[PDB]
């Protein structure tokens, strides 16, 4: 079960000043980069081409590259419009991409952010604006919904060569979705924010895949105490987490940190304060 | 406008004397534009190494910094960062 996005990120700070950078993921992993400086999409894997010819990605890649020009000069042309009911600056998110179910199904998505809001989605055949989106999107997208061949290839490209171009990605990328690399733990202290006690850490990292077990222990007693972080990335395609105990002064001695992941085969690390 | 979260950890158990990777994750700001520095005893370190910016579902972004590092004893380290959302930078201590 794996999701497939394309990140796109477009700032306009006036009519003369934008830049609009790209970065695409399979599931944690980066697969593609596409700078606002680089005429090309670049990969950021070995496998990042899947399982399409040079032929069918280079016809894919004119088809972003016309998008790239043509989407930059709308926002500021559909900037003017409603404008100066609205102005700059202008911040957009587009996040589109598939999501691999079980067995033979995906499904696709395409939506749109602005101002870091959600506003806009492609559903089916058409854009349409979400409840709740300021009313001078619905005559900027009634004249998108007008152009019939970017509709056609939007759908294309959800219905047909998203799920196609991520099956060849699984089989492309097989011994790098499915590494395993594993964790590394250690034990320290910090200044506690309650008086009496110190927060002892038990810090984890350089694990992969996500998927982690970690608890402060008393023997075989789980320390409900336990405070888990979010997950950390390195920088190495693998990641960090850290748990913490706040523990009173002199009620440090029989505590231990437990992990579990995947990596280890069922052997535990287990470190004691 | 998000306020920029920042958290600073190493990549592997810290040593003294040994090279070790310091970590400086940028998360939860808006817009995307900030300026990320890590700091050696307060003074800017050069050859810092950033992540392309990406984004979360819920549509904040995100972004990894990273340094090659031998800790010493004595050399603190943090990291810095400036962003629209505050009138001061704010900086965070590596725990250590
Ligand atoms: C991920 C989207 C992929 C779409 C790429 C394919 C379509 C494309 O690039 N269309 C271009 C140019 O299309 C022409 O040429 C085309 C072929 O070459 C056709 O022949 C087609 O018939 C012509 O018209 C077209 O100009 C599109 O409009 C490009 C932008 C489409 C992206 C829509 C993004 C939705 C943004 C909503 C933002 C909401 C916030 C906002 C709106 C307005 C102002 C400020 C903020
Ligand atoms: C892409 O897939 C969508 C499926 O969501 C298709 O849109 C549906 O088309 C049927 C007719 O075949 C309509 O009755 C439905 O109402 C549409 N669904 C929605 C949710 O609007 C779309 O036609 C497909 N396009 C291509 C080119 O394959
Ligand atoms: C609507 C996109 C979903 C279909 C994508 C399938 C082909 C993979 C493309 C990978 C390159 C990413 C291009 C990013 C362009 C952008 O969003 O600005
Ligand atoms: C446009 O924005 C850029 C980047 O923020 C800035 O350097 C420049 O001063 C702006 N130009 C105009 C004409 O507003
Ligand atoms: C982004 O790329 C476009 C097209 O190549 C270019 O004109 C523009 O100057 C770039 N933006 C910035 C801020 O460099």
């Amino acid at each position: 079960n794996y999701t497939f996005r394309c990140l796109q990120m477009s700032s306009f700070a006036n009519r003369s000043w934008s830049r609009t950078d790209s970065v695409v993921w399979l599931g944690d992993l980066q697969t593609h980069r596409w700078s606002n400086d680089s005429a090309t999409i670049s990969f950021t894997k070995p496998w990042s081409q899947g399982k399409l010819s040079n032929q069918q990605w280079e016809k894919l890649q004119h088809m972003f590259q016309v998008y790239r020009v043509s989407f930059t000069r709308d926002i500021q042309e559909l900037v003017k419009m409603m404008s100066p009911k609205e102005d700059y600056p202008i911040e957009i998110q587009l996040s589109a991409g598939c999501e691999m179910y079980p067995g033979n199904a995906s499904e696709s998505f395409l939506h749109v952010a602005f101002q870091g809001k959600y506003v806009v989605r492609f559903w089916g055949t058409s854009w349409q604006t979400v409840p709740g989106a300021p009313s001078w999107l619905d005559l900027p997208i009634k004249v998108l919904n007008a152009d019939q061949g970017t509709s056609a290839t939007v759908q294309m490209l959800l219905n047909d060569t998203c799920p196609l171009f991520v099956r060849g990605l699984l089989e492309a990328g097989k011994s790098d979705l499915e590494k395993q690399e594993k964790p590394v733990a250690w034990l320290s202290s910090v200044p506690s924010s309650a008086h009496g006690h110190r927060q002892l850490v038990c810090h984890v990292s350089g694990f992969y895949p996500k998927p982690v077990w970690v608890m402060w222990m008393r023997g075989d007693q789980e320390q409900q105490g336990t405070h888990r972080g979010d997950f950390l990335p390195n920088a190495d395609e693998t990641w960090y987490l850290q748990a913490t105990l706040d523990v009173e002064a002199g009620e440090e001695a029989g505590l231990a940190c437990r992990v579990k992941h995947s990596s280890l085969g069922g052997q535990d690390i287990i470190l004691y304060w | 406008q998000k306020t920029p979260q920042i958290q600073v950890y190493s990549r592997h158990p810290p040593e003294n004397g040994k090279p070790n990777i310091l970590n400086c994750y940028v998360t939860q700001f808006h817009p995307p534009h900030i300026e990320i520095q890590m700091l050696k005893n307060g003074k800017k370190i050069p050859k810092v190494e950033m992540s392309d910016m990406s984004f979360s579902k819920d549509w904040s972004f995100y972004i990894l910094a990273h340094t090659e590092f031998t800790p010493t004893e004595t050399d603190t380290y943090a990291c810095r960062v400036k962003h629209a959302s505050m009138a001061e930078p704010k900086t965070v201590y590596w725990d250590r």
